[PDB]
């Protein structure tokens, strides 16, 4: 008998996956994926995955699920609903890993990116909405700085 | 017979034929029962000298059938097509692709960026709506 | 099982979607009763590799629903 030294120590594997989101903004999202090889199927897991099972399961199922989820939200809709995005990513990735006897306690989005434009204009809208106020009272100031000139 | 890593970029044309750059995984575990053959007629460098080309072929063929938007408004179909095609592909070379999917993906610029601009400037609309009130 | 420190900055969009930068505290004391699991399927670097991402996710979702 050989000692099959499963690293059932949850070996988190931080893994990045670039994404074309639903609207297909280039969003790069990484995911720290917290895999323990399921104890109740470990021997089959060794006929099935081996000792470096983690490098044999997570490295790309993480990217699978990251891409699948992030490609279901617009550029902003990812920021706005990042809770939905991370929740869906974990929901799919836990079942992706559990196939090979890997219980993911946690799967969470570590980062998120875009170019800027969606959010740039989205910020500028409220920028200018109140720039309007920034200069309305200046309208008043000037209505009255004109009786200066009077 | 490990599902060693094989990432294979591809530069093809979509159905609307925007230049699409897609990479893919060949999660190849050579069939144990076929390894005799996987060394007779496949050899030591089985993966490096079998899998990349079949990946490129299958991925280009799949991409040819979906427009730039259609490739990822339906990406699940594109990736699944490439994946099962490549799995059956590696099966003949004594290779069990237990999973495959599209690592990388992009398109050209402006079929890409102008449907973007479509809702960009539906908000540029408000920007100008409100610069009007500044000029007032 | 100490409530170790975990400050996690976030850069999200508000409801009116001004670029909001919010950090948060994860005052995590791993459940003593669950540490078996917190090493099986969470591991040694439980916090560093569990908590920051969930913080970012939750904070972005919360910010999305309130204007600047």
């Amino acid at each position: 008998q050989y000692p099959i030294i499963y690293d059932i120590r949850a070996r988190p594997r931080k893994i990045s996956s670039p994404t074309g989101s639903k609207d297909l903004q280039m969003v790069n999202i990484s995911l720290r994926v917290l895999s323990r090889p399921n104890a109740q199927e470990l021997p089959s897991m060794y006929q099935r995955l081996g000792l470096d099972y983690e490098e044999r399961v997570l490295p790309s199922i993480v990217n699978e699920v990251l891409k699948s989820v992030v490609a279901k939200f617009n550029a902003s809709q990812l920021i706005t609903q990042r809770a939905q995005v991370s929740l869906l990513i974990r929901r799919e990735l836990t079942e992706r890993a559990k196939d090979f006897s890997l219980i993911l306690d946690d799967v969470a989005i570590t980062e998120l990116s875009f170019s800027r434009e969606y959010t740039a204009a989205v910020e500028a809208k409220q920028v200018a909405q109140q720039e309007a106020q920034r200069a309305q009272f200046l309208v008043e100031k000037a209505k009255q700085e004109q009786r200066q000139k009077i | 017979c490990r599902s060693r890593p094989r990432n294979v970029p591809v530069i093809t044309g979509s159905k609307d034929l925007q230049n699409v750059n897609i990479t893919l995984r060949i999660l190849f575990r050579p069939v144990a029962s076929q390894l005799p053959r996987i060394f007779t007629s496949i050899g030591e460098d089985y993966d490096e000298r079998v899998l990349p080309s079949i990946t490129t072929e299958i991925l280009k063929s799949v991409v040819a059938r979906f427009d730039a938007g259609e490739l990822i408004t339906q990406r699940e179909l594109v990736s699944r097509q490439v994946s099962d095609d490549l799995t059956e592909r590696a099966a003949t070379f004594g290779l069990i692709l237990d999973d495959v999917s599209l690592t990388h993906l992009t398109f050209g610029k402006e079929f890409t960026e102008a449907v973007e601009a479509k809702q960009v400037a539906q908000q540029e609309a408000e920007r100008a709506r409100f610069v009007v009130e500044k000029a007032e």
